[PDB]
């Protein structure tokens, strides 16, 4: 009742070398592990913008001679550099789930919560407010959306009872 | 009652035929407007109660009033149906005729046969037995399954139709309007 | 099929004798608004002075102009007239007594609805002068722009019902009516239903003789009080009007024609005192006001009541949602 | 000088709510719903004249 | 006449701006916004004091997961 | 006042829909055969409606409650058979 | 599963069962008593009607021939618990029924002889009226007091064998 | 099939040997639109799904935003020159 | 045979009987004195009328959903909430263009008296 599958699934189908953690983690997943260096992408992302802007007119400026881009052009890049920097955070630390890249920083993370959540006599994965039909609907819209982050960002945000795993 | 369908398939045909031969443009443009009708007809007609008030809301409610808004406040010449303008035209329009019309009837079948390909589109007598069962216990009509499949299977195709709307505002916006 | 045909021309002699005299009535009260009486020449007390102007504006000339079509002249005025007149099927006068008991009524009064804007447009290309059509442009720019916050506020109320029948919604509103927790919805439909009529509240292009009068004289007043009976069934009380559950078990002791007749004299009185109220308060809003410029008129529309709009589309269903709320088929 | 908005005693709640319900179109509203429920002046013509005064020609 | 500030170079001022001089847009802008914000912030407070969330309906016949065992009634 | 002539048309307005709402339940009621009418029926309802037709024996809704169902009621039973669809 | 339009005729058939499968008596109660007493008709066979569409799932697409066999027990069943309620409790069963066919066949409408009915049924047939899938901490819609959906008219003889079981004990 | 085949071939016909006016252009494509519309919605009745009646709600709501943009298409055509020419563009 | 279809026939007959009534009944008579390009527009009023349809279809894109509102509850929700607030940034984009306004063409030639 609200936590069988009901479909047939991947058992530690890993992606690359390493074992994976979760077919698609959720937001939260996502969030808490990233890694120092992550939050520095997204830093770097949020200060190229803006002087991304600042360099190319002062490469070619806009009406002849150089002045500085206006502050309303600034702060709009501001915003679109920590949107493409949360867009490179959120892929990076997904393919870290996903078994592409190095996760053993994360693998020890997650054994821990899932030995934690079963001391705590609750569901692996999280009570959702959706029939099980919705959070199998659900699940498939966003498996493995973090391809074509190029073209449309898509999260997970459904407690779905299946990543992937066994038992 | 049993020759419904075969009476809108011919008034069908004859309402066209009244389309791309009238003087007037908006002559025509109101023969489109009782095919579209007769269209609603035939939808109700097969069973489908629901398209059939869609089509009439959204197909002459909308589209078929814009366009007729179009004609008012714009200039358009025509020629009529001279018989020296157009009757170079009838031989490939024979041909063309006989041809697309068969040919659209050609990809219903599945033979390597050529014209049992074609007759098997005729062969239609058989009346179709419908049964009752008793599986379904609520009133999960057409527009309810629309909405549930709309919603949750095909959401990304109801958002990417969201950026199609927004492109229909902002398009014809970008066009009339010379900014300053 | 006596039952049906019979049922039928009752329906029709109900529904043509008062669309007649909603005209009588607002003479009058415009006269009394105005401190002066209205007609009392032609009846004991005025009235049938709706059957006088028809006597005699079925005895009037009819010009056909150099101008015009007179096929698309004359036919404009029937097409207004019966699509005008299709959408009095689908009210009800108490639960399950329509004309036709359809499970998709909302979808035709809507698609009926919008059928209405071609005799203003089409009758503009009739007699066809260059300021005659500008005119008939302002008007059906008008009529659809108006017709979209009706078609909206329908959505809206069928957010709370989830089903496109008509008497399930009135008695869905037996707990409570949809006007006393949707009152600015109450204002906005109001607005919006004056102006798909094109009211002198919310006239421009006013600002024949015979029968293309007389049928476009029918289906104005049709069209008044059949968006009346609109809000009349999803923002009021349809034939609502209390329980009279107690006030039964005292006078009746079983199922007869007599307590049938009585409880859908209860029904319809209820109906129709609200769409009388209706009535009157567009007769009151006509008496009141100066008229509009386009501008206003669409400034109005488009910048204030649709984004006020988009506020609702999102405020509704939210929730409906933080209480976990939502309306089963 | 006209005053800016920031100088002004009312509130934009205040302000709005006379904006979004209309205060004063009910209130000129509510003025010929009063006229609707008091005397006509109307005379019945060739029942009852107006007025004469004997200068009158 | 009253200028537009600009929400950047006072946000709070601009807000009173917005809401003393175009009402209809703020006032649109708020209803539109107290939707999702209280749907985000207030449904887990609803679902851990006011009520639980209720249990899902039926829509096909349900079918348990057994293997048809025997039952000794209207053996005739 | 209230000046009675300004609503007395609104009486009749009032009069004529009240008395054809009562005029048209009375008839929907002798139409079913003393019972109410469905104001919204289902495609499970429909499929019972016509099952009870069935049962009951000619008449609309007589609503029969028997132990056990009569004789022709094994062989009156009823598929649909619908046209080419052309 | 698709309904019949654009100009459907009906039409019967004058046949019989074979042999091979035995004859099996009929329910003859239509919407209004079959409403009525669903709850306990579900109340005793549940197992057999779920032996029947285990069956309908083991044995895929065979389907009817099948599973006749359990179809025949899910009626005979079934008839016995109308018989059952018959011989017990005619009176306030065909009070219910009849109130039922009023009020669009709605359960809602109907509660003053429900509980009536479902008090009968409960001493003497011992079968209880349940709806599943409900938790505790949610109380089931038929034993409320004060619903927000009261009916249009509550019918006179249900509210007069209802005071007079009031003022009996009986209730 | 057959209503929607011959609104779609007598549509294209009739769009293709248009020369009389521009507007005849625009109603025959709407009217191929209909027939498309027509042939699908027969096949998702016989074949007892929604699936078509997916693409046919889609495809009319593409039909209208394609009425919108061409129509101001039109309407920018006409700006620099306030005549429609009978033979085409 | 149902009393829907009367109505939907009964109706014109209504209508064809009256404008008989009164072309049977009363005088034509008339004559030259009784009987009788371009213009440019501005760009508010087509515009008007070609951006009223995607309002209008998406209108009807929300009643596939009210429908189905119960079966999707929590997911197609959200779904929905995405599909309005992609539509009302392109609202908001209309009326921040100020694209739908007939703007008067002449002020009061703000600009100010100087001298030499
Ligand atoms: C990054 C951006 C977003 C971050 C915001 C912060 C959210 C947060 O942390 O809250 C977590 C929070 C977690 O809750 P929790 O209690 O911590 O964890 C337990 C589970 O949530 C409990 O799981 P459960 O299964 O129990 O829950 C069922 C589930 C079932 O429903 C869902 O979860 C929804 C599933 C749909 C997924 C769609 C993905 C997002 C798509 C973005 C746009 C795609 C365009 C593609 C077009 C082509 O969710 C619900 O029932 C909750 C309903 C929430 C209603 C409120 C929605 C408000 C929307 C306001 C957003 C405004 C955006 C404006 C942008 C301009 O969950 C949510 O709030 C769900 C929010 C759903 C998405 C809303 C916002 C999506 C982003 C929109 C714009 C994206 C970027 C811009 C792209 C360009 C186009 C717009
Ligand atoms: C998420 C997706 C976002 C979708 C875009 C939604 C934008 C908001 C829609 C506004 C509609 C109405 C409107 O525009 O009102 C303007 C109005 C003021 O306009 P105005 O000054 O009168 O207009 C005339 C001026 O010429 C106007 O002066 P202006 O030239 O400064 O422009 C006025 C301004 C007016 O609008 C605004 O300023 C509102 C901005 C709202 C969005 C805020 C985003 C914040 C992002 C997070 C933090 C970023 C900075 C972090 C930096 C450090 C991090 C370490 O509009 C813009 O500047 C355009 C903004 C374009 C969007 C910027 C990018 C947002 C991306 C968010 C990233 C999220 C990351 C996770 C998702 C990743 C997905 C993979 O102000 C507001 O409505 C403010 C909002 C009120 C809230 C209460
Ligand atoms: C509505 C009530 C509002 C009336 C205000 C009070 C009456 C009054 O004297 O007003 C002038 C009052 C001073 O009047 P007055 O000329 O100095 O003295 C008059 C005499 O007392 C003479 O006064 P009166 O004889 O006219 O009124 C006496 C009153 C009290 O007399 C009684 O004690 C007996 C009460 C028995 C029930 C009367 C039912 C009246 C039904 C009226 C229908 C709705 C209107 O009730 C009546 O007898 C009125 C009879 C009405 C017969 C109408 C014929 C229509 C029949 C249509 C058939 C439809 C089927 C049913 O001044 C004001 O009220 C100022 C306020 C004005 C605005 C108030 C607006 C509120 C109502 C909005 C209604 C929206 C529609
Ligand atoms: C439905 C009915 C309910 C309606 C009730 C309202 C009753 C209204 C009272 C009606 C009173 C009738 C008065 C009508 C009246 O002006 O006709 C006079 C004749 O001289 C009579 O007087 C002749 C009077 C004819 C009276 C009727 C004769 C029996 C019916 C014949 C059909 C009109 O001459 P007219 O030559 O111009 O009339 C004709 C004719 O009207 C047109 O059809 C011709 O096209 C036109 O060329 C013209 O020549
Ligand atoms: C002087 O200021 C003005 C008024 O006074 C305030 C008006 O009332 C009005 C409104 C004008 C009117 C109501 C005159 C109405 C004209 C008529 C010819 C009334 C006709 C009556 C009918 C057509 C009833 C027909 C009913 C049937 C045929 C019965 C069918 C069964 C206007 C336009 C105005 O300008
Ligand atoms: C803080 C309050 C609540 C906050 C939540 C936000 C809103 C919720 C409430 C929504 C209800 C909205 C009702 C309609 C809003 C009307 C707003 C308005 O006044 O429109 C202004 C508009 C022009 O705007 P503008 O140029 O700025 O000038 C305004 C002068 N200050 O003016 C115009 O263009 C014309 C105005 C037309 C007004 C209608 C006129 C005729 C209709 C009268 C109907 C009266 C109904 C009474 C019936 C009584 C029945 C018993
Ligand atoms: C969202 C859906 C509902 C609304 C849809 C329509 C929104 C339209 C917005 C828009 O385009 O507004 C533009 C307007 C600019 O006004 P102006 O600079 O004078 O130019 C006018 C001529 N273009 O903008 C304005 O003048 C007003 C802009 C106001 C923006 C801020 C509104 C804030 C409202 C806050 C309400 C309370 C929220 C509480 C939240 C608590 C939890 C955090
Ligand atoms: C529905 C209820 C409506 C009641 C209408 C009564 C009006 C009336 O009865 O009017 C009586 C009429 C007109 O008489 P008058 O001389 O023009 O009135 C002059 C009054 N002064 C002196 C005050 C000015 O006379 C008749 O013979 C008409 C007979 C046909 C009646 C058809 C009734 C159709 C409804």
């Amino acid at each position: 009742s609200s936590s069988t599958p009901l479909v047939k699934t991947s058992v530690n189908y890993s992606y690359g070398d390493y074992p994976l953690i979760d077919a698609d983690p959720h937001f939260k997943r996502v969030v808490g592990y990233m890694r120092p260096s992550d939050y520095g992408v997204i830093g770097l992302a949020t200060a190229a913008l803006p002087a991304g802007i600042c360099f190319a007119e002062w490469l070619d400026p806009v009406k002849g001679k150089f002045a500085r881009p206006s502050v309303k052009f600034l702060r709009v890049a501001t915003m679109l550099g920590f949107a493409v920097g949360f867009g490179a955070a959120y892929a990076r630390s997904s393919l870290r789930f996903f078994g592409v890249t190095e996760n053993a920083r994360e693998y020890k993370k997650d054994e821990a919560q899932m030995a934690a959540r079963k001391a705590a006599g609750l569901e692996p994965y999280g009570t959702s407010s959706l029939t099980p039909e919705l959070q199998e609907i659900a699940a498939k819209n966003s498996a493995h959306s973090i391809a074509g982050l190029f073209i449309f960002p898509w999260f997970n945000f459904v407690n779905h009872p299946y990543h992937g795993r066994e038992q | 009652t049993y020759y419904f369908i075969e009476i809108t398939i011919f008034l069908a045909i004859l309402c066209t035929i009244f389309i791309i031969s009238a003087k007037n443009p908006m002559v025509s443009i109101l023969y489109m407007i009782a095919l579209f009708v007769i269209a609603a007809m035939y939808l109700y007609l097969i069973g489908l109660g629901i398209f059939s008030l869609l089509y009439i809301m959204i197909y002459i409610g909308a589209i078929a009033v814009l366009f007729l808004f179009i004609i008012t406040l714009l200039d358009i010449n025509s020629t009529e149906l001279s018989v020296k303008s157009n009757i170079r035209d009838l031989p490939l329009v024979l041909i063309s005729l006989i041809v697309l019309t068969i040919s659209g009837l050609m990809i219903y079948s599945n033979d390597s046969i050529l014209i049992n390909k074609l007759l098997e589109a005729f062969g239609n007598d058989y009346n179709t037995i419908i049964t009752q069962d008793w599986f379904n216990i609520e009133n999960t009509t057409l527009l309810t399954t629309i909405g549930n499949v709309l919603l949750t299977n095909n959401a990304f195709i109801l958002l990417v139709l969201a950026i199609v709307l927004l492109l229909g505002i902002i398009g014809p916006i970008s066009i009339t309007m010379k900014h300053k | 099929m006596i039952i049906n045909i019979v049922e039928i021309l009752i329906f029709l002699v109900c529904v043509l004798f008062s669309v007649a005299y909603l005209t009588v009535a607002e003479r009058k009260t415009l006269a009394y608004m105005q401190r002066r009486l209205g007609p009392n020449f032609v009846g004991y007390y005025g009235l049938l002075q709706a059957f006088a102007d028809a006597v005699k504006l079925l005895l009037k000339e009819i010009v056909l102009p150099k101008e015009s079509n007179y096929i698309i002249l004359v036919i404009s005025p029937l097409i207004t007239l019966i699509t005008a007149l299709i959408g009095w099927v689908v009210i009800p006068l108490g639960p399950g007594i329509t004309l036709g008991e359809l499970n998709l009524g909302i979808l035709f009064s809507l698609a009926i609805g919008s059928l209405g804007v071609f005799g203003s447009l089409l009758s503009g290309w009739s007699s066809n002068s260059k300021y005659s059509l500008l005119g008939s442009i302002r008007s059906t720019a008008q009529l659809i722009s108006y017709e979209l916050i009706l078609t909206s506020i329908f959505i809206i109320i069928i957010m709370f019902v989830s089903s496109l029948n008509i008497t399930t919604i009135i008695e869905t509103q037996r707990v409570v009516w949809y006007c006393i927790p949707l009152l600015p919805l109450l204002l906005i439909f109001f607005i919006a239903s004056v102006a798909e009529t094109a009211r002198p509240p919310f006239d421009l292009t006013e600002s024949y003789s015979g029968s293309p009068f007389v049928f476009f004289f029918l289906a104005e007043y049709s069209n008044i009080i059949l968006i009346s009976a609109f809000n009349g069934y999803l923002l009021l009380g349809g034939y609502l009007s209390f329980n009279y559950s107690y006030l039964f078990n005292i006078l009746f002791n079983d199922y007869s024609y007599v307590s049938f007749l009585f409880e859908g004299l209860i029904n319809s009185s209820a109906y129709a005192i609200k769409l009388v109220f209706l009535m009157f308060s567009f007769i009151w809003v006509r008496a009141a006001f100066p008229r509009f410029t386009y501008d206003n008129l669409i400034n109005f529309c488009w910048i204030i009541l649709l984004p006020l709009l988009f506020g609702i589309f999102l405020i509704i269903p939210s929730t409906l949602y933080i209480f976990d709320s939502f309306p089963t088929l | 000088r006209p005053a800016t908005w920031e100088e002004s005693e009312e509130g934009a709640l205040s302000k709005a709510t006379k904006y979004f319900l209309l205060a004063e179109m009910f209130r000129g509203l509510y003025v010929v719903l009063e006229q609707f429920f008091r005397a006509p002046y109307t005379i019945y013509y060739p029942f009852e004249k107006g007025p004469v005064s004997p200068r009158f020609r | 006449i009253n200028a537009n500030p600009g929400f950047w170079n006072g946000p709070f001022r601009y807000l009173r701006w917005s809401a003393h001089n175009r009402p209809h847009l703020f006032f649109a802008f708020a209803i539109g916004i107290a939707g999702p914000v209280a749907a985000l912030t207030l449904t887990p407070l609803r679902r851990k004091y006011l009520y639980p969330d209720h249990s899902p309906l039926p829509q096909s016949y349900p079918l348990p997961q057994r293997a048809r065992e025997g039952l000794t009634g209207f053996d005739d | 006042a209230i000046p009675f002539e300004a609503l007395l048309p609104y009486g009749i307005i009032f009069g004529l829909l009240t008395a054809g709402g009562g005029a048209m339940q009375v008839l929907h009621v002798y139409r079913n055969g003393g019972v109410r009418d469905r104001f919204a029926i289902d495609q499970w309802d429909s499929q019972m409606m016509e099952r009870d037709l069935r049962l009951n024996g000619g008449q609309g809704r007589k609503q029969v409650d028997q132990a056990t169902a009569p004789e022709a009621f094994k062989h009156n039973h009823v598929w649909k058979s619908e046209r080419p669809l052309i | 599963p698709r309904e019949a339009a654009a100009h459907w005729v009906p039409f019967e058939d004058k046949a019989n069962m074979p042999d091979n499968v035995p004859d099996v008596v009929e329910v003859g109660a239509t919407s209004a008593p079959l409403l009525s007493a669903s709850y306990f008709i579900g109340a005793k066979c549940k197992p057999y009607n779920d032996d029947f569409m285990l069956c309908r799932e083991e044995s895929q697409g065979s389907g009817a021939i099948d599973c006749l066999k359990e179809g025949r027990r899910v009626t005979r069943c079934a008839v016995s618990v109308i018989e059952d309620i018959n011989k017990s409790c005619l009176d306030e069963f065909r009070l219910h029924w009849q109130c039922l066919e009023q009020n669009n066949h709605q359960l809602s409408g109907c509660r003053k002889a429900e509980a009536l009915l479902n008090k009968c049924v409960f001493t003497k047939l011992n079968l209880e009226k349940k709806i599943p899938g409900l938790r505790p901490d949610e109380e089931p819609v038929f034993l409320k007091k004060d619903p927000w959906i009261k009916p249009a008219v509550d019918d006179f003889k249900s509210v007069r064998a209802y005071a007079e079981a009031k003022k009996n004990g009986t209730l | 099939m057959f209503i929607g085949t011959i609104i779609l071939v007598l549509s294209f016909l009739g769009f293709v040997f248009n020369r009389r006016n521009i507007i005849l252009a625009f109603i025959c494509l709407e009217t191929m639109l209909l027939g498309i519309n027509l042939i699908l919605l027969r096949n998702s009745v016989l074949f007892d799904d929604i699936s078509g009646s997916l693409f046919a709600i889609v495809i009319i709501i593409l039909a209208g935003v394609e009425s919108a943009i061409g129509l101001s298409l039109l309407v920018s055509y006409y700006r620099l020159r306030g005549v429609i020419n009978s033979y085409g563009i | 045979m149902n009393t829907f279809i009367i109505f939907i026939i009964l109706i014109p007959i209504v209508g064809f009987a009256l404008l008989a009534v009164n072309i049977l009944l009363a005088v034509y008579k008339p004559y030259n004195e009784k009987l009788g390009t371009r213009l440019a527009f501005n760009a508010a009023f087509i515009l008007v009328a070609i951006l009223f349809l995607p309002f209008d279809l998406e209108i009807s894109t929300l009643l596939p959903y009210v429908m189905s509102i119960y079966l999707v509850s929590n997911y197609g929700f959200t779904i929905v909430l995405l599909f309005l607030l992609i539509l009302i940034i392109g609202f908001v984009y209309e009326i921040n263009t100020n694209a739908l306004k007939i703007n008067k063409h002449n002020k009061p030639n703000t600009d100010s008296l100087i001298y030499k």
